[PDB]
């Protein structure tokens, strides 16, 4: 297999016979090094495996492989190994990953992905991932002196736990809008992502947010650019554990007023 | 695929420049710093009087 279109069919056969269809040997299950770029995963598979409580992909590895500009929304993997890949620029609308690794991945998907990843008993180790996305069953563990994947463009980044997150080049009404605002955005923020977390992890997240929060002090704000989310910010910010957090707690201060002004 | 690399969000009002990466207009406007303007990806470019100028890319969709 040479190209994606073998790889398709490789693993479409190899899906197949997981249907099942068990059981699979272990060198046959291995998919390490692949290649998926620009494919559509539904048009090749059945929509028991995308949709609802349907198929699963169980117990295969995709370590070193290219997800880009593929479609992979509403499958759901589990037990596989998705370590070194490459999923930038995929679309995966509501897809699931169970008792999965997802290590040292690019996972900064296009915008074009519409409901949220989910991630579940899955490691998002040094992962570079978007800021939307559902991290309610994640594990995490402590960071090493690591860094983050070179990208272009784009901002500074914060640690989420062990996770990357990198923040926009200048606070401007969109990076605003699609960061903060989960309200337009029907649930969907950076905000959202980090207090996603189980509450095990709840110093993590108060980090996360004291650096997400680190880097709104810097750029220049003003009202008129927070005002369209003030309500979004408090819905959040104002409940613990972020109200156990001066920094936190003194800069949502005036615009928690300012939002109750209505 | 493409969005704006300041903000990091769909594109609104694309503007592309001469160089030639596009981004969204005030994204443009609010970096723009002494006039000048430069890509982030690469490097330095040209500003123009007002902002809100410079082709709007390919609008989709
Ligand atoms: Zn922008
Ligand atoms: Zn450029």
């Amino acid at each position: 297999p040479s190209s994606p279109a073998d790889w398709a069919k490789k693993l479409t056969d190899a899906v197949l016979r997981q249907k099942a269809g068990e059981t699979l040997t272990a060198a046959d299950r291995d998919f390490s090094n692949a290649d998926f770029r620009n494919i559509t995963f539904s048009k090749i598979l059945p929509p028991s495996f995308m949709e609802r409580d349907g198929d699963i992909i169980k117990g295969f590895n995709f370590s070193n492989s290219k997800f880009t500009y593929s479609d992979i929304s509403h499958l759901h993997f589990d037990e596989c190994r998705f370590t070194y890949s490459t999923l930038s620029d995929v679309v995966c609308s509501n897809t699931k990953f169970s008792n999965s690794d997802m290590n040292e991945v690019f996972l900064q998907y296009s915008i074009t992905t519409q409901q949220q990843p989910s991630f579940i008993d899955t490691t998002l180790k040094n992962t570079l991932i978007r800021h939307k996305a559902n991290l309610s069953g994640v594990i995490l563990n402590e960071p090493d002196n690591s860094s983050p994947p070179s990208v272009s463009g784009g901002g500074n980044f914060i640690r989420l736990g062990d996770i990357w997150l990198q923040m926009p080049l200048l606070w401007t009404e969109n990076a605003v809008d699609g960061f903060l605002n989960h309200e337009h955005n029907n649930g969907k923020s950076i905000l959202m992502t980090i207090d996603s977390l189980p509450d095990k992890y709840s110093q993590e997240k108060v980090q996360a947010m004291e650096d997400l929060v680190k880097s709104l002090r810097g750029g220049r704000l003003t009202e008129a650019c927070i005002r369209p989310v003030e309500s979004s910010l408090v819905s959040v910010l104002a409940h613990p554990p972020y109200t156990q957090s001066a920094l936190i707690s003194e800069w949502l201060g005036p615009v928690q007023e300012r939002f109750l002004e209505a | 695929f493409l969005a704006c690399k300041i903000c990091l969000e769909q594109l609104r009002a694309p503007k592309t420049l001469p160089c030639l990466h596009t981004y969204c207009q005030d994204c443009l406007a609010q970096l723009a710093d002494g006039g000048r303007v430069r890509c982030p990806e690469c490097r330095e470019t040209v500003p123009v009087p007002p902002e809100g100028v410079a082709s709007f890319k390919t609008n989709f969709f």
